[PDB]
Order: C-alpha cells, then structure tokens, then sequence
C-alpha cells in the first residue's frame, strides 16, 4: 500500500568487554600465536542498545557494523544498506525469512519506516525497476545470543555470523567465542547508512532489543590451542601492559 | 637459551617476501614466465644468504 | 686436491627420491562461456560496465585468440602461457568502450578522467587486460553518440565502484533546481566516434578477466586428467595447482567445515585436503640425512 | 625550439590536440606533471622516418 | 671519540643515493608512478639496513 510510521526508539549504553573476534582466514593452525591487522572491535569500549517498541533507524555503517541479538521470537530479520536510500542510487535487501534468504541490488524507494506485514514487501519499497544484482541462498539465522559482523573491502561484502548458548544474563556474557565467516559477495557500491527491518503481524504491539557496536583497524594477538579453536586474544592498542604484550609476543 | 632463540629465529626467517610476490618458491615456478621468474628468486636467495 | 690428509670430512647429503607423480582435481566437466562475453555485437558505456561471474566450468583460455583481433596478453599477477595450469576459485569479466588514448588508463595505480571517476583497479590488481580496435563496428559517418562518459565527480572512485546516477552537478553555491543554467553542468558527455580519425582518437573494446586465489574450493580451471591416490611413499603430488613432493599419509587434524589448507610455524603448508574425497591428509618430507667420510692419509 | 615560462601548464589537455597514443617520459611520469613545479619548459618538434 | 666518529659516519651515511634517483622519499613518491617509486625505495632500504 503506503508508508506508514507506526514504530518508537530508545537508547542505552553497555560494555562490550571482549567479544566480535573472528578467523581471519581459511588456514588451519594449531598451537600458534599469530598476528592480525583487521577491522575488529575494541576491547571495553562503548555499544548501544536499542530499544524498539510499537524514528529514524538510519545508523550509520562507518567501516563496519557489529550486530548483537540475544531475543528468542524471531521478531528480527533483514537488513538494508545505503548512501541516501531512495531511488537515485542503489541498495541492499537482505531478507530472510524461514526457508530462503534473498539478496537484492536495485534503485528502490525505501519508506520512512520499512517493515513486513506477514508476507509482503510493500511497506518497504515502492518499486525497483534497474539492476543486475540478485542471489538467492539458504537463510542466516536459524537463552542464546547471535552475533553477526558485516563489512565491505574493495567492492566485496562480507559476513560473519556465531551463534551462543546463554545463561539468565541481563549484559554481555564474559569469555572468548570466534566467528566463522559465511558469505562474501562482489557488492561493488558505496554504503554510508544501514537500517533494521521487523515483521508486524495483524497491527499488534511489539517489541525487540539488540546491541550495536561499530569495528576500527586494529592489531591483535590471537592464540591458536593444539585444536584449532582460537581461545584467547590480546588487543595491541588498549594499554601499555598489552603493548608489552604484543611486543613480546 | 641464546642458541634456542638464535635456530628459532633463523628457522622464522623463511617466511619473509624481501619483496618477491610470494614466499614460496612452487607458487612462483607455476605461476610465472621461466626466464621473468628468477627476478623473483633472486630476492628470496639474497635476504636468506 | 689430489691428496687427502688423515681425518674426518663432511661430504654432503642423501635424499630419498620420489617415484611418481600424481595429480588431483575436482569433477568439473562444464566449458566455461568465454564465448559470450566476446562477439556479443553490443557493448556497454564506459560508466556503467557490465560485468559478468564465471564459475564451475573447465577454463580453455587457448581458444580466446579465436574469438578477437587482439595483438596480445596484459597480464600482471599471472603469465598468459601459463593460465592452464592454475586453478581458482571465481572469474569476473568486465567489459567496455573507451577512447585509443586511455586505453594506458586501465592498470592498477593510475591517475585520468577514467581511472578517477569511471573505472578503477586496485593496486594489487591480479588479472589481464584484452583491448582490441573496433572501428569498423563503433563509427559512423555522422558520428556515434551511444557512449558516454563521466566528467566531474565531487570525489574519487573507488576500486571496482560503478556510479549510475544522472543529476544535475553544481559549480557554485548557488542551487541548481534541475536545470542546466550557469555554473550548473550535465555530469555526462558523449563520445564523438568518426572512421576519418587519427588512431588515437578510435574506439576501442576492453575485456577486463579478475582471478581470484585459492581460499575457498577451486572451481575454474584447465583439461588435467586427474590419477589415483597413493600413500606411505615418497611422491609428487599436485592439489589444485599446490605443487610439492614428499609423502602422504592419514591425519588426525579436525578441520573446520570451511577450511581447505594447513600451514605450520615456517609458512609451509603440511595438510591438504583431498578435491575429490574430503579427506584430510598430512604431507612429510622424504628421508634425508649427512654423510661423513673418515680415512686416513692418501700415502 | 620554443621557451615556455610563466604560464600555467595543464598537461590534460595535450591529449586533444594530437591523435597520438600515449607518452613516453624518462625522469618522471605523465600522470604526475600536474603536481610538480619547474623553472623552464622547452619544446622541440620535428618529422622523421617511422 | 670512536663513539662520536661512528654516530657521524651513521648520520652522514643518510645522503647517498645507492643507485635511486634520489635520496628522499618524498622527492620519488610525488615524482614517480605508485607501482613503480617501489623499486626506488627498495634500494635504499637495502642500503640503510
Ligand atoms: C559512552 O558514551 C557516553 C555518551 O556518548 C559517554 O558519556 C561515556 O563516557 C562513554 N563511555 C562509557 C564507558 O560509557
Ligand atoms: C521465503 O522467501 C523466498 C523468497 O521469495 C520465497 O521463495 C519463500 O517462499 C519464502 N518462504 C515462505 C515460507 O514463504
Ligand atoms: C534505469 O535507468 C535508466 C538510465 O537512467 C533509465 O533510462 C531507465 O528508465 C531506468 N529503469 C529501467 C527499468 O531501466
Ligand atoms: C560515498 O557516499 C558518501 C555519502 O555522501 C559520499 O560522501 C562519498 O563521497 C561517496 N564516495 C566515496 C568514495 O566514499
Ligand atoms: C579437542 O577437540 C576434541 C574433539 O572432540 C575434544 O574431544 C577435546 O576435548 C578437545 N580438547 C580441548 C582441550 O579442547
Ligand atoms: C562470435 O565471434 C565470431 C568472430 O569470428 C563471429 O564470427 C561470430 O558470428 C560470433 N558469434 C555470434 C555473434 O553469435
Ligand atoms: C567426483 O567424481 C568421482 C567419480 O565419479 C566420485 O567418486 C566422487 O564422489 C565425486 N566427488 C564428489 C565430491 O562428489
């Protein structure tokens, strides 16, 4: 039909301790320290969460985006990413649902507040009429906590995901849990802003929370057992006793 | 522990580039022109020399 | 010398040589369509460059000297002779038609009109580049105007970037409101194509052909018959292109679903895994040792 | 020979004047000479055999 | 005095060419082309190491 604007925000803040650690390559080793220059996320750092409650969801991407959801309903799903979101430049459409996921590229014309009305798409956009780009693929998301790590280098998306068991915890749980990579695209566009998609039934009242962080370039320590699990990290930029650290290796 | 370090270090040395396209000396043979190749070895034999 | 005095020398060394040679590769039996991306008798503008994904197919690049009058190869990563061997992961194929005299525009670290704000390469760019003239097809009497250009872009591409957006670009504080006034400018101008032009002035198709290396499962690769397994001896092996001797035996590694090599402290890679069976195997240098010499004086 | 000074030079628009297909420069490179700023130019022009 | 003559003879050292076209990083990298001021800095790393 229309673009209607139905939902309301708020925010907090929290710490993110140690967590957003991921393998940094497809290459087996095994009790090993090794050496890393990547986007990552900075140890004790802040990362806001958001509370939404049924606005303007456009965060900015910056280098990366570290995306966390601790809730159970499966309320959470898609994304969308951009420069201006409207029709004179292209944009992401990852949505996912629970048999496919689809990845679009096109000129839509996004609404003020994009949502599904479950199982239709046109509280999202308008109408998309010129691209190229399209995939179709198995869906991502399948007491737990999921983590995802999206980024872009040179023209190419990539996605890291992990999912974790979690005890009753109101923060962010303490210890060390890697990231697997799953996906990597040739996207090929400038991306400055992203969003957040949710699916109403009918409408009803909703609600869901998630944690935002974003990634810088860093150098870290990682160390890799005699199992091929990487079970400690060193941030090399934190304090003067982790700059020893690392240079001591 | 002196001599210890020294074979350790010696030992890490080889995964150096010394500004070669790689530090592998099979990914060059099969990835170059034979007589555009040794260019590229010469830099490796310099540095481990 | 001719003459060797009492004592205890230090010769050299022995090695174990290998027996064989064996060869691994992945059940590809497709062709990939290179065929498509030449003689397609249409060629997009220089700013919106198609581009096109090759996988899972057996690459015969000898062939594409039979599509297009081009003179040779500009590779940088690879060499053109010896593309029949490696094997990668993804193709990409770009394609456009661009002026004579930019044609020196398109190499990684470059500066121009085109390399700026139309098309980009990164500076550890791995492919080859394939430019051949098309006068006879691209010009006409009265001139072509179906391709264009970009002029002026408030910054600079970046690599692999593609820009389709039409507006109208301002020069000065002042607004533009849509219109083509003062200090307002269209952001795209036509090339003006004529057989009667000197050769640097002539159209001119390029074919851009990107690798990619081995991290993930190789799928693109030449017609090489792949052998039969052996283990416990002291061969050579080829893995998708990883070449080395040595012998092969059973692992015990529990490799993680996405990972394909396994290196160790010197950067050597001692586990493969098998293209064919997922298997795991560990590789081990073959048996070697020193040999000294005792004797006493030659008198 | 000709004596080129105090002028600014813009080197982009050479290419439009001849339909030559590209430069061949020895101490430095075409792609830079927009940057650099020098005390004299000269220019010298004549034909040969190919 | 030796200590004096080598820290010197360390500094001086900084002004040689090593076969480049010049001595300073700064000259080569707004004169020459990204992919190629490489093989000009090259040599002078090779020769201050
Ligand atoms: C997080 O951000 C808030 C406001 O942006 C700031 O007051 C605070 O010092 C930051 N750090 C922490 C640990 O909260
Ligand atoms: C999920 O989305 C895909 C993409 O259109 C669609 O084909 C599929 O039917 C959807 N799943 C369900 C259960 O409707
Ligand atoms: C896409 O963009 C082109 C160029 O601006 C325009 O002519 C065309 O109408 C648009 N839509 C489609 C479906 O091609
Ligand atoms: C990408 O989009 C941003 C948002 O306006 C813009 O500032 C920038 O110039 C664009 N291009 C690049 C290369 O970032
Ligand atoms: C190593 O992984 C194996 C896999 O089953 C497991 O049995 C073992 O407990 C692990 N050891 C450690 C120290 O994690
Ligand atoms: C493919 O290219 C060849 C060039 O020799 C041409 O003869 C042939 O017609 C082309 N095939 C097409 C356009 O389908
Ligand atoms: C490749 O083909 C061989 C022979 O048909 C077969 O044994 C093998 O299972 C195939 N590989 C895969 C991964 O299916």
């Amino acid at each position: 039909s229309q673009c209607v604007n139905l939902i309301t925000r708020t925010q907090s803040y929290t710490n993110s301790f140690t967590r957003g650690v991921y393998y940094p390559d497809k290459v087996f080793r095994s009790s090993v320290l090794h050496s890393t220059h990547d986007l990552f996320l900075p140890f004790f750092s802040n990362v806001t969460w958001f509370h939404a409650i049924h606005d303007n969801p456009a965060l900015p991407f910056n280098d990366g985006v570290y995306f966390a959801s601790t809730e159970k309903s499966n309320i959470i799903r898609g994304w969308i990413f951009g420069t201006t979101l409207d029709s004179k430049t292209q944009s992401l459409l990852i949505v996912n649902n629970a048999t496919n996921v689809v990845i679009k590229v096109c000129e839509f014309q996004f609404c003020n507040d994009p949502f599904l009305d479950v199982e239709s798409e046109f509280r999202v956009y308008s109408s998309a009429n010129n691209c190229t780009f399209e995939y179709v693929s198995q869906p991502f998301l399948m007491k737990n906590l999921r983590e995802f790590v999206f980024k872009n280098i040179d023209g190419y998306f990539k996605i890291y995901s992990k999912h974790t068991p979690i005890n009753l915890e109101r923060d962010l749980p303490q210890g060390f849990s890697a990231l697997e990579p799953l996906v990597d695209l040739p996207i090929g566009i400038n991306i400055t802003r992203f969003q957040t998609l949710l699916a109403l039934h009918r409408w009803t009242a909703g609600a869901a929370a998630y944690y935002v962080g974003y990634l810088q370039p860093r150098t870290f320590l990682l160390k890799y057992n005699e199992n091929g699990t990487i079970t400690d990290a060193v941030d090399c930029a934190l304090d003067p006793l982790s700059e020893t650290k690392c240079t001591l290796k | 522990n002196h001599n210890a370090q020294a074979l350790n270090t010696l030992v890490k040395q080889l995964s150096s580039k010394f500004g070669a396209i790689s530090s592998v000396l099979n990914d060059i043979l099969s990835r170059l022109d034979p007589p555009e190749a040794e260019v590229q070895i010469d830099r490796l034999i310099t540095g481990r020399l | 010398s001719f003459t060797v005095e009492k004592g205890i020398y230090q010769t050299s060394n022995f090695r174990v040589q290998p027996t064989e040679s064996i060869v691994r590769f992945p059940n590809i039996t497709n062709l990939c369509p290179f065929h498509e991306v030449f003689n397609a008798t249409t060629f997009a503008s220089v700013y919106a460059w198609n581009r096109k994904r090759i996988s899972n197919c057996v690459a015969d690049y000898s062939v594409i000297y039979n599509f297009a009058p081009f003179f040779a190869f500009k590779c940088y990563g690879v060499s053109p002779t010896k593309l029949n061997d490696l094997c990668f992961t993804n193709v990409y194929a770009d394609s456009f038609v661009i002026r004579g005299n930019e044609v020196s525009q398109i190499a990684p670290g470059q500066t121009g009109n085109i390399a700026d704000y139309n098309y980009k390469l990164p500076d550890d760019f791995t492919g080859c580049v394939i430019a051949w003239n098309s006068n006879k097809l691209d010009s006409k009497p009265s001139g072509n105007y179906n391709y264009l250009y970009r002029l002026l872009r408030k910054s600079k591409l970046k690599p692999f970037e593609r820009d389709i957006s039409t507006e109208i670009y301002q020069a000065g504080n002042k607004p533009c409101n849509g219109v083509a006034g003062p200090n307002c400018y269209s952001p795209l101008q036509s090339y003006g194509f004529r057989p009667t032009y000197g050769v640097g002035h002539q159209p001119y198709r390029v074919v851009v052909l990107s690798f990619e290396l081995l991290h993930a499962p190789a799928t693109v690769c030449g017609p090489k018959k792949s052998t039969n397994l052996v283990k416990n001896k002291c061969v050579n092996f080829n893995f998708n292109g990883l070449t080395g001797t040595g012998v092969l035996t059973e692992s015990n590694k529990k490799f993680l679903p996405f990972q394909q090599f396994g290196r160790d402290i010197a950067d050597t890679t001692d586990a493969v895994r098998d293209p064919q069976t997922l298997e795991i195997l560990d590789i081990t240098p073959c048996s070697f040792g020193g040999v000294s010499v005792i004797t006493p004086g030659t008198n």
